[PDB]
């Protein structure tokens, strides 16, 4: 036994790092178990490599944070005890290190998030002691190091494993748990089933299984099922023709639908309004609407303001308020000197002016404070009250020039004209002195873009006000310009929240005041022409109507009013109204509809503006859908569908997340309380009572008394019948289907005052203190870290009740204690699949999201892939495979082209009403002809049945606050009563396990499979009972059913039998968990599927949807990536329905947004001269090539001839692809002439060769807080855009020496040259023409410039490779193999960190020619 | 051959239809669309008499 021991002792004595420490471990081991110390030396090598790689001091003596803080003299109270691996002290900056090694990704991520939790707890604790710490996590998935060779370490580990073959170590020590974790730590599992678990399932599993088997047959014959179906259909038809069952489908009457829509909101809307009165009332509805249509009739101060704003970010002096005062005096003098010469007052409002940091300061306050300051400076000592200010102004301007010169701002570029500093400054500053709507409400016609332009100016002012830093009259203000006038938007509140703005003017004073939300007026910032043009297009759709010609002008005015109203007032209620309008118009042209349609279309509206929008919509529909139209219904339907989809213009983000979170929790909880399974505190260590309730609810879920009962089927009730489930199972089995204490005292006193700043204090006290007594743990520790705690909690509760060997040293090195070893009927002995509930933003209504840890993720992934394999064996579903979805589209087009009936169904409450137990039951009864695997799926579904869901902290805190307010100081909701009843006994809801909850996404494929089999069975039953086939296509939320000729002629000849069949379909679907939603429609002309509408086999454009999507999607990333995103979106839009003019205008709007951000537009950004050929059969590279051809029209022809000859000689001529890979790595400007001489074509002259473009990302990419091909394979919109505008002004570009600087410095250094001309064509493409004399001569700014002809050749060759050789005409996988072959080092680093054919040019033309990604 | 027996304009009349170049129109739609131009607003082809 000692043979291998002495062998490893020799090995550690010969091969070991003897730097200064590991020799101590060597001498401590050699005196001493082999496997443990082998792992220990390995992990210690990992740790020393970690601390030397991260420059941290090694923490070897197991010193915790208290020891480190005591060794430095910091006295701290009782906090968390955590020991780091390394520490680094720099004043008030501590660097902590935690290292671990894991083989399974689950345990790795678990320890990652656990270390994150402990480090955030430590940071929050030391923040209460004002000690700033920076965390560092060293997670190493491998065992490699830099001390022992790789194969030597592998041989060491193999010797450990071969010494593990004995039995003395296993029986003397290494108990089952620790030995198992040690063996799994040295293994290489890296977890497809993982069945090597300790199965100790109790009898409850068999109870649940027998529950799914009792009463159900699932072994019937294919003939008895038909007889039962026929008899059930007969009984159903009889009970309907009698009247015991209510009808669910009504025939459509256009007159009745219009009358029911007009009479909507009859209790608050008066009656039908005329167009003239509508236009009269609209122009004076809201303050923002009053500002519009109001008929409202260099820059030395602006230069000084901008200059002082530029020097304000660098913090030149620790005199913040004094710097503000000095800058105020300077801007005062500048405005004086600019207003005396020729200019009127531009930045004045009356006894107040706009100073630096775009804030309004009153002139009297400036004079007073400057007087106090100058007198206080004069008390200490002759200067005659003006030499002091003159000297200090000289000091400030000198310091500013120095602080801008080291970075190269070149102050002279600001056109300051620094002469305003006069000796008589003190005197000139002291002697300086300057129905309720003032204007006429309503003058502008609804045909000019003046209103849209004013709206754009106002929205830009709002979004620019959103970013006020607000350091330390105090009212801030932005300025927005206009024509003969310019106004100021004043505001006191700061941040990105919604506030109250005031539009003011200098000549008249206050003009408007309104409470608005800044982050919502984005889609109208620069959309001056695109909106007018899209409205013109929508009107031109129905322009050739021949029946609305006498009213089309009114129609246009109405549409424009709707648009301006939803843009100036973005409200979720308007969005919901427009979506319900979409549903209505969808159900208007059909043949049958649901009786609950109108109750769903009606949405509660407040604020008196939504009523105006509703009146506008009603009038518009009355005009377009009048009784005597009877012509081209297609165009009118498309028009109304776009008017409904106009909801996309409003941002899909939520105004306030608390209310939407409460709404999501209400939708989550209502059906559970309606059913009767709301078990609280699931108690992971399973008790018997919860199991009894679980099995009882499972038994109740299966009753669902069918139509053969006395009362009848109770619709919209959750539950599945036994008879129909048995029929389904039997039909599938045979071949038939597929075939702080002071604050607390102040809060208490404020509560007492309110009974017989303080309100927020009391709210925070109640949210952070009352929850301590119900601690049930993120927010609980967050509140505990902000506060002694026990005594304060006890006093608060009293005052509120008055008025009424598995050690540690081997646990961080070799093995982990986080892995499941056994599993029972509830879970893997560690957690019963705990999820957390969150909300996802959508257009109409937010959706739910169940987020879980990595173990739950992989379990659900296993179930999902298994059921996806099951479904792929079929050919009915279309969810995640493009082929079946394309086939569904083709079949739908073919069926609609023949005027067949189409049943578009949506299913209400698909999430909360489904059940895992139903899946388990329908699984346990199938055969699945070809046990391992099936029992695993069964127990996984059983785990899914016992599921914990964590209640969000926001909603429970809100309910606690409401309960406190109700106990201290009215139609309470269901969840409100639930929370109150739970609080009345002391317990607070932390997790609510229930039966009736299918995760929204976590069980997607299994739900799709269940829906597929159920719908197939339903269609089979309908076919066998009537005599007609039915095709079905599902998407796990909503589906389409396509009928054959027999059902069409049946509907044409018998409406009663058709509605009987439809109600029977509804009844059978409700017998399952397939509640048909009232949005469902049975129409023979229009068909809806996955937001795709088909009217006559074609597809509706949905223009406004794509237009809003393009106007919305602007992220804060690198500008070229933003251009790529916009190009992809505009490609999609032009592909579906959008014409070329709107898309060109969107591109120009994006370019204008980029110009406002002060960016050097380069020609490789966008092409806004489209003649639409490059969107159908062209990529982005072809568009950029077309733009460059438009830029330089002469050299492009020569280069295209050269490349045409080269491509012709390449595809079918002499082989040249072998040397081009190296030829394209030399000097480009010389290589062009070389290749032109080699091919025989005349090279371009010097004139048409010196053209270059400015690439700021030539040395390094922009710091948007090596090629790009090796990296691509690895808040809100307004916030993103304003962050983009903020970074592109700061030190964003990097130099060759890895130094940061401003873009303005680059333009300044370019202006210090005599060669370039800076010529642009029409819209600011901004391409330079630097000569080749200074070309890369003395490491000047010419290094940033890159020649245009070389990149043009690159892109033209890329397009020639991608799409044919016709692109060269006159205008009238294995890639990683090539990467590793050509760039070995680049293939080693930044490539695969966690993972002949004529393509070598596709990878060679981008690793060196830095133009695009090309792939 | 041709499509279904309906007027592609009003979507609801199905009695007494006259054949276009490739489909059917009702008499009311025909006399209503004869006043704008001679070209079929759907087929982009001249309408017969
Ligand atoms: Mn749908
Ligand atoms: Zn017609
Ligand atoms: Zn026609």
């Amino acid at each position: 036994m000692e043979e291998d021991i002495a062998c490893v002792k020799d090995l550690v004595s010969k091969y070991l790092a003897n730097n200064e420490r590991l020799s101590r471990q060597k001498l401590a081991f050699l005196v001493q178990m082999l496997l443990m110390e082998g792992l220990k030396l390995l992990s210690l090598c990992i740790e020393v490599d970690s601390c030397n790689a991260n420059g941290c001091e090694h923490n070897s003596e197991d010193k915790s944070v208290e020891r480190i803080l005591h060794d430095h003299g910091v006295l701290t109270p009782s906090l968390c005890f955590v020991v780091p691996d390394g520490y680094k002290l720099t004043g008030n900056v501590l660097i902590l290190l935690e290292c671990f090694v894991r083989s399974s990704p689950a345990n790795f991520e678990q320890k990652y998030v656990e270390d994150f939790k402990k480090l955030e707890q430590l940071k929050e604790d030391l923040k209460s002691v004002d000690i700033n710490l920076i965390p560092l996590i060293d997670g190493r998935t491998s065992f490699y190091n830099e001390q022992i060779p790789d194969w030597v370490n592998d041989k060491l580990r193999d010797t450990l494993f071969s010494l593990l073959k004995y039995a003395q170590e296993s029986n003397s020590l290494f108990e089952e748990s620790e030995y198992s974790r040690l063996c799994e730590s040295l293994s290489m599992t890296s977890g497809e089933s993982l069945n090597a678990l300790l199965d100790n399932r109790s009898n409850h599993y068999e109870e649940v299984i027998a529950s799914c088997h009792q009463g159900i047959n699932n072994k019937l014959t294919a003939h008895e099922v038909k007889l039962q179906i026929e008899e059930e259909y007969q009984v159903f038809r009889n009970r309907l023709r009698k009247g015991e069952i209510e009808g669910q489908f009504l025939k459509v009457e256009k007159n009745q639908l219009l009358n029911e829509f007009n009479n909507l909101y009859a209790d608050k809307v008066a009656e039908k309004d005329s167009v003239e009165h509508l236009t009269h009332q609209f122009k004076r509805a809201s303050p923002i609407l009053r500002f519009l249509y109001a008929n409202i009739s260099e820059c030395q101060m602006q230069c000084w303001r901008s200059f002082l704003n530029k020097v304000k970010s660098m913090r030149i002096l620790n005199t913040r308020r004094k710097l503000l005062l000095i800058f105020d005096a300077l801007i005062l003098l500048a405005s004086k000197h600019d207003q005396v010469r020729k200019k009127p007052l531009r930045g004045w409002l009356g006894t107040c002016f706009v100073s630096v940091n775009d804030r309004l300061v009153s002139l009297e306050s400036t004079k007073k404070d400057l007087k106090k300051w100058v007198e206080r400076r004069q008390q200490v000592e002759c200067p005659s009250k003006n030499q002091i200010l003159n000297s200090i102004f000289q000091k400030t301007i000198s310091k500013a020039t120095t602080a801008l010169r080291d970075v190269g701002i070149s102050v002279d570029h600001y056109k300051i004209d620094m002469e305003v500093i006069c000796p008589d400054g003190y005197d000139l500053i002291m002697d300086f002195d300057v129905e309720a709507f003032p204007y006429i409400m309503g003058d502008v016609d609804l045909l000019k873009t003046t209103d849209l332009e004013r709206l754009s100016s106002l929205s830009l002012a709002l979004v620019n006000s959103m970013k006020t830093s607000s350091t330390v009259k105090e009212a801030y203000c932005q300025e927005f310009s206009l024509g003969e006038t310019e106004f100021q938007l004043i505001y006191q509140k700061t941040g990105e929240c919604s506030k109250c703005y005031a539009i003011n003017d200098n000549r008249v004073g206050e003009v408007c005041s309104f409470y608005a939300d800044p982050k919502r007026y984005f889609p109208a910032i620069f959309s001056a022409e695109v909106l007018q043009t899209t409205v013109s297009t929508m009107i031109s759709w129905i322009e050739d109507c021949n029946e609305l010609e006498e009213q089309l002008d009114k129609i246009r005015s109405l549409t424009k009013m709707i648009l301006i109203l939803i843009l100036a007032h973005p409200s979720k209620r308007s969005q919901k109204l427009l979506q319900n309008l979409r549903y209505f118009i969808m159900a208007y042209v059909s043949d049958y509809y649901h009786k609950d349609l109108i109750d769903k279309v009606r949405e509660e509206l407040i604020t008196d503006v939504e009523f105006l929008l509703y009146r506008l919509l009603r009038t518009l529909m009355g005009l377009v859908l009048s009784e005597d139209v009877k012509s081209m219904m297609t165009n009118r339907f498309k028009f109304i569908l776009n008017i409904s989809y106009m909801c996309h213009f409003i941002t899909k983000e939520t105004p306030d997340r608390l209310t939407d979170q409460i709404k999501c929790f209400e939708k989550f909880l209502e059906p559970k309380v309606k059913f009767g399974h709301v078990s609280i505190n699931p108690a992971d260590t399973a008790t018997e009572e919860e199991l009894d309730d679980m099995v009882y609810n499972a038994k109740k879920f299966l009753s669902k008394g069918g139509c053969t009962s006395a009362k009848g089927p109770s619709y919209k009730k959750p539950g599945v019948s036994k008879k129909y489930l048995s029929l389904l199972t039997s039909s599938f089995n045979n071949g038939s289907l597929f075939k702080n204490k002071l604050t607390a005292l102040a809060v208490s006193q404020l509560t007492e005052v309110f009974s017989r700043d303080y309100e927020y204090k009391v709210q925070q006290a109640m949210s952070n203190l009352v929850l301590g007594s119900k601690q049930h743990d993120e927010i609980l520790l967050d509140g505990g870290a902000s506060t002694q705690l026990k005594e304060t909690v006890e006093k608060i509760v009293d005052q509120y009740r008055e008025p009424v060997t598995t050690a540690m040293l081997k646990n961080l090195c070799f093995y982990s204690q986080e892995s499941p070893q056994s599993y029972n009927s509830v879970g893997p002995d560690t957690g019963r699949l705990k999820f957390s509930l969150s909300y996802k933003e959508q257009v109409g209504g937010n959706r739910e999201l169940y987020i879980g840890d990595l173990r739950t993720k992989m379990f659900t992934r296993l179930i999902e892939d298994y059921f996806e394999a099951l479904s792929s064996q079929l050919s009915g579903s279309c969810l995640n495979n493009e082929k079946e979805f394309e086939n569904a589209i083709l079949s739908m087009k073919l069926n609609v082209s023949m005027a067949h009936v189409s049943y578009s169904m949506d299913h209400s409450k698909w999430g909360p009403m489904m059940c895992p137990f139903l899946f388990l039951t329908v699984l346990q009864n199938l055969i699945f002809l070809s046990i391992k695997g099936r029992d695993y799926l069964s127990t996984l579904l059983m785990w899914h049945m016992h599921k914990m869901v964590e209640i969000p902290f926001n909603v429970v805190s809100a309910m606690m606050k409401s309960f406190i307010k109700a106990q201290l100081g009215t139609k309470q909701s269901i969840t409100e009563d639930f929370f109150y009843s739970n609080f009345q006994i002391g317990v607070v809801p932390s997790h609510i396990s229930s039966i009736l909850d299918m995760g929204q996404g976590i069980l997607h494929n299994t739900s799709d499979f269940y829906a597929l089999i159920t719908e197939r069975f339903i269609n089979y039953a309908i076919s066998c009972v009537c005599g007609g086939t039915i095709d079905a296509y599902t998407s796990s939320d909503d589906q389409i059913s396509l009928f054959d000729q027999t059902l069409t002629e049946l509907l044409h000849r018998d409406p009663e039998e058709f509605r009987a069949l439809m109600e029977f379909h509804y009844y059978m679907s409700d017998q399952l968990n397939k509640f048909v939603s009232p949005k469902s429609v049975i129409g023979r002309f229009v068909a809806e599927f996955k937001s795709r509408f088909f009217v006559w086999g074609d597809e509706v454009p949905l223009l406004t949807k794509f237009v809003a999507a393009a106007l919305h999607n602007i992220k804060c990333k690198e500008p070229h990536q933003l251009a790529e995103t916009i190009d992809t979106i505009v490609d999609q839009s032009v592909a579906n329905g959008v014409p070329v003019h709107l898309c060109n205008l969107i591109q120009i709007r994006t370019l204008s947004l980029l110009q406002y951000a002060r960016y050097p537009i380069d020609p490789f950004l966008l092409n806004c001269e489209t003649d639409v050929r490059d969107w159908v059969d062209g990529n982005r590279s072809y568009r950029i090539m077309r733009q460059i051809e438009g830029l330089i029209p002469d050299a492009c022809s020569k280069i295209r001839s050269m490349l045409r000859r080269l491509y012709n000689r390449l595809k079918t001529g002499q082989l040249h692809e072998e040397f081009t890979t190296n030829y394209l790595s030399s000097e480009h400007l010389s290589s062009l002439k070389n290749l032109c001489e080699l091919l025989g074509v005349e090279p371009p002259s010097e004139s048409d060769l010196e053209y270059s473009w400015l690439n700021l990302a030539a040395h390094h990419p922009l710091r948007m807080v090596i090629p790009t091909i090796v990296k691509t394979i690895q808040s809100s919109i307004a916030s993103g855009f304003v962050g983009l505008c903020r970074t592109l002004g700061s030190k964003c570009v990097r130099g060759p020496n890895k130094e940061n600087l401003y873009i303005k410095s680059i333009q300044s250094l370019i202006t210090g040259t005599q060669g370039i001309e800076l010529l642009t064509n029409s819209i600011g493409v901004q391409y330079w023409r630097v000569p080749l004399g200074l070309r890369n001569k003395s490491e000047s700014v010419v290094s940033y410039f890159r020649p245009l002809l070389w990149d043009y050749m690159c892109i033209s060759l890329s397009t020639a490779i991608e799409l044919g050789a016709w692109v060269l005409g006159d205008p009238k996988n294995h890639i990683i193999h090539s990467l590793r072959r050509l760039y070995p080092s680049v293939f080693e680093k930044h490539i695969l960190p966690f993972m002949i054919k004529f393509l070598d040019l596709c990878v060679a033309l981008d690793v060196n020619c830095e133009a695009l990604s090309l792939v | 051959h041709l499509g279904p027996q309906f007027c592609k304009s009003c979507w609801f009349e199905n009695k007494g239809l006259v054949e276009c170049n490739n489909h059917y129109l009702c008499l009311n739609c025909l006399t209503l669309l004869l006043g704008v131009s001679s070209r079929c607003p759907i087929c982009k082809m001249p309408l017969p008499t």
